């Protein structure tokens, strides 16, 4: 099974900036017919993959000319001259030369822009959560970029990491900024015991961790 | 040309499912049908292929024995049967039309979603959330409306008749324990929040539930 590797796993590039994806093969995928069967597929979020290039260079009918591929042996690359918004997505390699035919790892293509500071927040549990016999503590980290974000809970100075819910939102379109909704759940007996609950956030824009705490004893 | 796939399916662990891909507008018997698995996390994996004309079939080593392909020439449909379903078999399955060494996977199906779990059709448990008592009020305040304890997907969380189309961050749903949960946040001025009325419109078409509950200002 020919293994295909793609680098980089992420390629942040601004609009109008040339992008270049690289593909490597575990073994030469050349074929006796004089052609090597490599194809490139783009899968936008929530949609089926779309063919872009086949036989290394040939462009599928109905694709913008900005896309272009090339390579040989075990080295292939895909070049986008001028990137636009509809070009966002994941690009997949595909070798159709040696049975079985395998897919590439995938290279998530994103757009880069000026770093935006995180917008952190914290909300305590609700009353119905108390009635049901549990606790739900939530921390929101909204509109932060790039992905260099880390979240850590220091309950009364003690770091809590067990049972940490982690939720990140894909890159937006209106602002193209990431967001996180990491949370945790506690029990009433365990929710009324510890005095101080904390939710920190580590980001590049501010080397010093951003502190967001709320005291159970209040 | 068009490939039509069956609808979404939900099965219990240890059961078996039979997805169908119907192809119309071309010589169905002469084109291989590629089956592709895409886990929600990431990656495209090729399960195998079948040529409806003959009985030939191929399987990727990872899926050998898990999946069995059958084709019906009378009705232009191709089937895949998954045996001994487990949690890792929950994914989106695509069917594509392929001709090796020639025309590539130019046409794809809409994609069938299969979820493996022992849960039932639990309705939502929306818990509206308000800013904490110990929290400063700034010019731009973000709202929050939590939803948890629901199954299966999807649940369309939105605002009153698109009350706030912009500034909305609907985070992806996640499995806390056995049920799905999500959250949302919309940015609004503090001046208009007391006056303007906005309600997180949680929906659950699977359970035929349409419940609207706004977050009363604290
Ligand atoms: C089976 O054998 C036939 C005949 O030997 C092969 O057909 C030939 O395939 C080559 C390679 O694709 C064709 O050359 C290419 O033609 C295209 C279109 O004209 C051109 O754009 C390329 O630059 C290149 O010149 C060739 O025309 C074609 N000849 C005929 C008569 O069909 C076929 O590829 C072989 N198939 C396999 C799987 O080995």
């Amino acid at each position: 099974d020919v293994l295909m590797t793609q680098t980089p796993l992420s390629l942040p590039v601004s609009l109008g900036d040339q992008a270049s994806i690289s593909c490597r093969s575990s073994q030469s995928i050349v074929h006796s017919n004089g052609n090597t069967y490599l194809e490139w597929y783009l899968q936008k979020p929530g949609q089926s993959p779309k063919l872009l290039i086949y036989k290394v260079s040939n462009r599928f009918s109905g694709v913008p000319d900005r896309f272009s591929g090339s390579g040989s042996g075990t080295d292939f690359t895909l070049k986008i001259s001028r990137v636009e918004a509809e070009d966002l997505g994941v690009y997949y390699c595909f070798q159709g030369s040696h049975v079985p035919w395998t897919f590439g790892g995938g290279t998530k293509l994103e757009i880069k822009r000026a770093d935006a500071a995180p917008t952190v927040s914290i909300f305590p549990p609700s009353s119905e959560q108390l009635t049901s016999g549990g606790a739900s503590v939530v921390c929101f980290l909204n509109n932060f970029y790039p992905k260099d974000i880390n979240v850590k809970w220091k309950i009364d100075g003690s770091e809590r990491q067990n049972g940490v819910l982690n939720s990140w939102t894909d890159q937006d379109s209106k602002d193209s900024t990431y967001s996180m909704s990491s949370t945790l759940t506690l029990t009433k007996d365990e929710y009324e015991r510890h005095n101080s609950y904390t939710c920190e956030a580590t980001h590049k824009t501010s080397t010093s961790p951003i502190v967001k705490s709320f005291n159970r004893n209040e | 040309v068009q490939l039509q796939q069956s609808g979404a399916e939900v099965m219990k662990p240890g059961a078996s499912v039979k997805i169908s891909c119907k192809g119309t507008g071309y010589t169905f018997s002469s084109y291989w049908i590629e089956w592709v698995k895409q886990r929600p996390g990431h990656g495209l994996e090729r399960i195998g292929e079948i040529l409806p004309g003959s009985g030939s079939t191929n399987y990727n080593e990872k899926f050998r024995g898990k999946a069995t392909f059958t084709a019906d020439k009378s009705s232009k449909t191709a089937y895949m049967q998954l045996s001994s379903l487990t949690s890792e078999d929950s994914a989106v399955y695509y069917c594509a039309r392929y001709l090796p060494y020639y025309y590539a996977m130019d046409y794809w199906g809409q994609g069938t979603s299969v979820t493996v779990s022992s849960a039932k059709t639990t309705p939502p448990s929306v818990y509206p959330l308000a800013p904490g008592s110990a929290a400063q009020t700034n010019s731009m305040v973000t709202l929050g409306c939590l939803v948890k304890g629901y199954f299966p997907e999807p649940v369309t969380v939105t605002w009153n008749s698109g009350s706030l189309s912009s500034g909305v961050h609907t985070f992806p749903a996640v499995l806390q324990s056995d049920l799905y949960t999500l959250s949302s946040s919309v940015t609004v001025p503090s001046s208009t929040w007391p006056s303007e009325t906005v309600t997180c419109n949680v929906a659950h078409p699977a359970s035929s539930t349409k419940v609207d509950k706004k977050i009363v200002p604290r």
